[PDB]
């Protein structure tokens, strides 16, 4: 079904799957536990609806769920933090992890932080459109855990899907008058940002992986730590 | 898990 | 400064040329303990660092780079760099890793040590994605580059400008193969997706070495040390 | 540190 889909209509299925954008619940005095407790609490709820997002992403649901728990369990952190970052782009120097929590660089997150910075100006230099963010996601989501999947194994669909979401990136380039060198360039360049991306989300466990100290964690939360440890 | 209950619905 | 006004075919052979040796492990075998097999590994990974310094010298580009900015990067691909030569020798290998032509290792070798055959299986699955691809030795060492001066980037125009022409060789290697313009970046896409992948082993490998250095037991050179103290 | 000196020699 996924191999069907144009390149307009691979964009457009992407558009309309996009999650919302929630809301924290920020308010007045602010623990770093506190702060740390609010940021937990909201990509709790981003899950459930990164996990909706998921099945509508073209070839997903064509896959066992078996490599459906596999892909999330492995990417969701990236795809959260790919999230921000796009969302955090129009406000220079400070992470946007919900509209009423606007976070500028003011124990060891301020590394976490720095990178997500960097990747927003990195986003925001190279002006990224929407139509490849939600191309870029989708590609984490079917790569992220491609590679540590018996011989009844077509994981050949996976990368079929991934091939024909580099065209469709190609296709967004070749729209906007970019020339066959630039868009190869700058389809290699939003690619090697992903290798940041996958760093920062392993940097990410690793410190959730300590917290798991007196900073509550939901069920869900604590199920996708259990499978990077 | 929950990721799978989450899938299934 | 002067890597940008090379062509693709110079780009190539510089690369080419730069490559560092492949080195030997300690001979005498005698099967493997836990505290051995990795005196062996991190002895071999010493070794090839030096290589890697002046391999990084002979980069085009890399050497218009500050000392600091020459340094964070390798301080940051370095297990990534070494992580890719050996699943690259290790292709032609199904099943087995070549860490040295004196050293070549299987899955069940990897139970030796705890949680290395996670990493194992991480390092065979690469080589065996790079086998069915058919990679190339021009394409190796074009991603070997970029991951050099890619992996640390983001942690800087000239770099970018360098790795935009490092990208223009891979395409110029594919469409050399008679590959068309959909299999050219298709490929590009997969290859550059593969890196994803190797610095996710790098990082699961960096808390194996700094628990390494924690246990005290195998012992890491101060060079070894200093290339981790980076990330911690 | 020992790389500072590889990278100069
Ligand atoms: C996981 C984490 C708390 C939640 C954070 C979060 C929450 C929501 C969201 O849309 C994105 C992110 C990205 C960064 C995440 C942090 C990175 C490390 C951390 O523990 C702090
Ligand atoms: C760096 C490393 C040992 C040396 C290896 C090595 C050596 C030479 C070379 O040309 C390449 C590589 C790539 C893989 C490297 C290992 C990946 C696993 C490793 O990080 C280790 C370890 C380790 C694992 C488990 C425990 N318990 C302790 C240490």
């Amino acid at each position: 079904l996924a191999l069907s889909l144009t390149a307009d209509q691979m964009v457009s299925a992407l558009l309309d799957a996009e999650p919302p954008i929630l809301y924290s619940e920020y308010d007045r005095p602010f623990s770093e536990a506190s702060m740390m407790g609010l940021l937990t609490n909201l990509a709790d709820r981003e899950l459930v609806h990164m996990i909706n997002w998921a099945k509508r992403v073209p070839g997903f649901v064509d896959l066992t769920l078996h490599d459906q728990v596999h892909l999330l369990e492995c990417a969701w952190l990236e795809i959260l933090m790919i999230g921000l970052v796009w969302r955090s782009m129009e406000h220079p120097g400070k992470l946007l992890f919900a509209p009423n929590l606007l976070l500028d660089r003011n124990e060891g997150m301020v590394e976490i932080f720095d990178m997500l910075l960097a990747t927003s100006s990195r986003f925001r230099m190279m002006n990224l459109q929407g139509e490849e963010f939600v191309c870029l996601k989708s590609i984490i989501l079917l790569n992220s855990g491609v590679y540590t999947f018996k011989s009844l194994e077509e994981k050949d669909h996976i990368h079929r899907v991934l091939d024909k979401i580099t065209d469709t990136l190609i296709h967004l380039m070749a729209k906007a008058g970019l020339t066959l060198q630039q868009q190869h360039q700058r389809l290699a360049q939003l690619l090697l940002i992903l290798s940041h991306i996958r760093h920062m989300s392993n940097k990410g466990m690793e410190h959730l992986y300590s917290m798991k100290n007196v900073v509550p964690l939901s069920d869900l939360l604590l199920e996708m730590l259990d499978a990077h440890r | 898990k929950i990721l799978h209950r989450l899938l299934q619905d």
